[PDB]
């Protein structure tokens, strides 16, 4: 099965450079073409350039080739972008993409690296369970909660047991305040699941290599 | 007069050949009995999307002849560095790997 | 570089309406030379990468319902929904492939319209694990309802308080096209412990009687 693993952040400063990856496997890396494409956040798609990892053969949107620099690893199936001079417009995702379009393969584009321009510090997230009001409830449900605070730069994965708990999720998307971002996420299950059986919200901050597993616990007096 | 695409199957007749000024000249035969139709022909980088690169030179080559394996030659214009000739449609469309020179002008 | 035009830039569908989008080049896509015409079309769900739906103006990708159907010639593309399903929810965009460098058009954003739906509301106290930091944010969820447009106050022992309050909204959900949103009032352990009565009080258009759940600092 087709897979381009990409780191999920960098943190770049103003006008300084960064260096993305992309891990390919699933398929020949030498014999695709690996493209990059740019996204800036609420906006749409622009095409960096392609490079063939058997040859080394680059081809280039001539709007990105100063800034932009293709190689490749062919011993470790790895494609790489250098970007330099990075402005605020180019806090942005950057997709490594498998481009297949015949009938005997899939094209496949990568999960994205999130580029942050920015002068501020890494900052990990406080991971914080929510667990119901202190008592009980009448219903079949119960709704718990994770709340992922003061954080810098996006993103933050966020789960609920690891990705196995995906019905009834609800995930807010992150908010700016003060120069820290804040998350929550609202989970639904029966009521005869928790917390008999263990319900954690799994939050992982890339750009600050973190991973937490917080464990949702009944309130008591 | 216009002619559909030839969809049965090319072969080359011989290996492509470099012209003076850098153009490659491709001889073919066809295996089809259904003309006349037009040749497909193109030179791409990338044999997964097709996009055209360097020009067709020879933009309206058709075989006339309804004999099975009748030849015909094109003329493209590669760029600069490898590219491929990309002769026929479809699952049998035939390919040949190409290098032109930066001096090859 | 060859120009790429979508419309329209939005479009508000029924989960079961034939959709149809238009995407128009500055030059013909379709090579005469085999005949093909050198357009893609892209499915972008919320949070997720683009994914490819159709290539050759009309070949799906494998894997893609049939509800999907791509047409067109030359200059002037459409991309159609048969019967619109709530997990098409996304942007669409056409993508010329006929010369490098590639060129998107600007997307088409796919709404959805459906039945308007109260809220169901949850409300969670601050966690002893934030306390002992020094913090206390109270969360309420308003979950599955619709519209978007939501109005959220909190109430500390009775008084509003839109002090330290943030309000984020999901997408519109991949299944019942409904929103849902979170509002986190922040306050300091002290501030916090000065008073007992804590309050989410919504309201939205399907009422003009509040969506209220409240705590009590001092029970359980």
């Amino acid at each position: 099965q087709v897979q381009l693993q990409q780191p999920g952040a960098e943190l770049v400063k103003p006008g300084a450079s960064v260096k993305l990856s992309c891990k390919a496997s699933g398929y020949t890396f030498t014999s695709s073409w690996m493209h990059w494409v740019k996204q800036r956040p609420g906006q749409g798609l622009e095409w960096i350039g392609m490079i063939h990892p058997n040859s080394g053969s680059t081809n280039y949107n001539e709007k990105f080739k100063n800034k932009a620099t293709l190689t490749v690893d062919k011993s470790s199936s790895t494609a790489y972008m250098q970007l330099s001079s990075l402005t605020s417009e180019d806090s942005a995702v950057y997709y490594c993409a498998r481009y297949y379009y015949d009938y005997d393969g899939m094209d496949y584009w990568g999960q994205g690296t999130s580029v942050t321009v920015s002068s501020a510090k890494t900052t990990a997230p406080s991971v914080y369970p929510l667990a119901p009001v202190c008592g009980g409830t009448t219903g079949s449900s119960v709704t718990l909660g994770c709340l992922v605070k003061g954080y810098f730069p996006e993103p933050v994965t966020l789960t609920w047991n690891s990705g196995s708990l995906s019905s009834g999720v609800h995930t807010f998307p992150a908010l700016l305040q003060s120069g820290l971002y804040t998350l929550s996420s609202s989970v639904t299950v029966t009521s005869n699941t928790w917390p008999s059986q263990t319900i954690t919200c799994n939050v992982a901050h890339p750009a600050s290599s973190t991973k937490v597993d917080k464990k949702i616990e009944p309130r008591v007096p | 007069v216009s002619y559909s695409l030839c969809t049965a199957a090319f072969t080359f007749t011989k290996i492509p050949a470099e012209t003076l000024h850098g153009t490659v000249t491709v001889e073919v035969q066809y295996a089809g009995t259904d003309g006349p139709c037009k040749v497909p022909a193109q030179m791409a980088v990338d044999m997964q999307t097709l996009t055209p690169v360097g020009r067709l030179i020879t933009a309206n080559p058709v075989i006339t002849e309804s004999t099975e394996n009748s030849k015909m030659m094109l003329e493209l214009d590669p760029p600069f560095g490898d590219s491929y000739i990309v002769i026929g449609v479809g699952e049998k469309k035939i390919t040949h790997h190409w290098h032109r020179s930066g001096s090859t002008i | 570089d060859i120009v790429m035009s979508q419309s329209p830039s939005s479009l508000a569908v029924s989960v079961g309406e034939k959709v149809t989008m238009s995407c128009k080049s500055s030059q013909s896509l379709l090579y005469s030379s085999n005949q093909k015409n050198y357009l893609a079309w892209y499915q972008q769900k919320p949070g997720q990468s683009p994914k490819l739906l159709i290539y050759w103006a009309s070949t799906r990708e494998s894997g893609v319902p049939d509800r999907f159907t791509g047409s067109g010639s030359g200059t002037d593309f459409t991309l159609t929904i048969s019967s619109v399903k709530a997990e098409d929810l996304a942007v669409y965009y056409c993508q010329q492939y006929y010369t490098y460098p590639y060129t998107f058009g600007g997307g088409t954003k796919l709404e959805i319209n459906r039945a308007d739906a109260a809220p169901t509301v949850s409300i969670f106290p601050p966690s002893s694990e934030q306390l002992t930091s020094g913090g206390a944010s109270v969360v309420c969820f308003l979950n599955n309802f619709y519209p978007k447009d939501i109005n959220v106050k909190w109430k500390i022992d009775g008084s509003e308080r839109q002090n330290g309050v943030l309000n984020s909204w999901t997408d519109q959900d991949s299944k019942d096209s409904t929103y849902s949103m979170s509002s986190t009032l922040t306050l300091t352990k002290d501030e916090y412990e000065r008073h007992n009565s804590y309050t989410c009080e919504a309201t939205h258009k399907t009422s003009t009687s509040p969506i209220v759940k409240s705590f009590n600092r001092n029970e359980c």
